[PDB]
């Protein structure tokens, strides 16, 4: 049966692991950013000695890297930091094409569109902002806006229409349709602050939590709010399967692993269990991503480390 | 603090028997705005500005908009 085996453990950071992701065209890659400054991008050696080397680091920011996202080719790599700065990087060497100029405040959330000619920012501004790759403003949202701090966006996978999602700690989430830049529905639910969202990579679904730590579902197209499952504490991160319909939500001292058809817990991954006390005795897990093969899942987590796992059957 | 937050004169006047001093020192409010004159914190004990608000009545429902 499908379950999970402890991969092993990568070692490169000074600061605590903010978001991991991975192009699919180079799964032999995967890119990382942390709060010591700096997004390193790794070579990745298959031996359980280790289990990756960093190849280089790309250096330049004067605070954290909060979220950091890949390129449809590969070849760019793209970030969002507390400095209220983006940069364009060229994953070749380094040196930045674009630095893109203009926030009053942090850049938490920030991703990067299918056709590579879109986008698009969260800040704490309460500001989400559309950028031309060429690294001017397309548009601002500021009518109609979060009342609180914008925890997340992305870009929606569809058929060809443009949707985007947002969310904000102001217990909402508010999807936008482009070329008129409006309200396409509100959803209420969630007690407390929204950290994060993520849609299905056929792109109907939204899956959100936050504080509250548990995972509704809202339809994008429907609009109709589906259930509602208790995810535990608090879930930080969210990340669908490509090759299947799970679910991986990211608490505290575990990550849950979530079947959906028929809804249940998989497993629990646990870590190394030494002896420490007391808030906290394993370092909360905060970020996760799928490799493209679907085998291997990552994640980020508050004691400097990324951890591997690897599906068994 | 002294700088901004207060003012202070002094003027000698005579009388048939020597000289006396006046002196006056007075403190200036001003805190909330305008004209602005001196600064807006106060300046002994720097106080936090402090607003409020705290309400939800959350419930989870789909409105389309």
């Amino acid at each position: 049966t499908e379950q999970m085996t402890l991969r092993g453990t990568l070692k490169g950071h000074n600061g605590w692991v903010t978001q991991i992701a991975t192009t699919p065209q180079f799964p032999d890659m995967i890119l990382s950013a942390s709060r010591d400054k700096t997004i390193i991008m790794w070579k990745l050696t298959r031996d359980e000695t280790n289990y990756g080397i960093p190849q280089r680091a790309l250096r330049g920011h004067s605070h954290f890297v909060s979220d950091v996202v890949i390129s449809s080719d590969g070849q760019f790599a793209l970030s969002g930091s507390w400095d209220g700065t983006l940069r364009l990087w060229d994953l070749t060497t380094g040196t930045t094409t674009r630095r893109f100029v203009g926030h009053t405040k942090d850049v938490l959330s920030v991703a990067f569109s299918s056709d590579n000619r879109q986008i698009v920012s969260g800040s704490r501004d309460k500001t989400i902002k559309l950028w031309n790759t060429l690294g001017v403003c397309k548009y601002t949202v500021q009518d109609e806006s979060h009342s609180e701090w914008v925890s997340c966006v992305r870009f929606s996978p569809n058929s060809s229409n443009p949707i985007i999602v947002s969310c904000g700690w102001d217990k909402l989430v508010k999807v936008w349709n482009l070329a008129n830049c409006k309200l396409k529905t509100n959803h209420i639910g969630h007690t407390g602050y929204l950290n994060t969202v993520t849609v299905s990579p056929d792109g109907s679904l939204c899956a959100s939590g936050g504080k509250d730590g548990q995972a509704m579902l809202w339809d994008l197209n429907e609009g109709k709010h589906l259930y509602t499952l208790d995810g535990g504490d608090i879930i930080n991160a969210l990340c669908f399967s490509p090759n299947r319909y799970w679910l991986c939500a990211a608490t505290g001292p575990s990550i849950k692993i979530w079947d959906l058809e028929g809804k249940i817990i998989v497993d629990e991954l646990k870590q190394e269990v030494i002896s420490t006390s007391s808030k906290a005795e394993p370092p909360q897990c905060t970020s996760l991503a799928w490799s493209a093969d679907g085998q291997t899942l990552f994640a980020g987590y508050t004691d400097n480390l990324v951890r591997v796992w690897q599906v068994t059957i | 603090p002294v700088n901004y937050y207060v003012d202070t004169a002094v003027r000698h006047v005579l009388l048939r028997q020597g000289v006396l001093g006046i002196k006056v020192k007075i403190m200036l409010p001003w805190d909330p705005s305008g004209k602005i004159g001196p600064k807006k914190p106060l300046p002994d004990h720097v106080s936090i500005v402090e607003p409020k608000d705290e309400i939800l009545p959350t419930t989870p429902i789909s409105e389309q908009k």
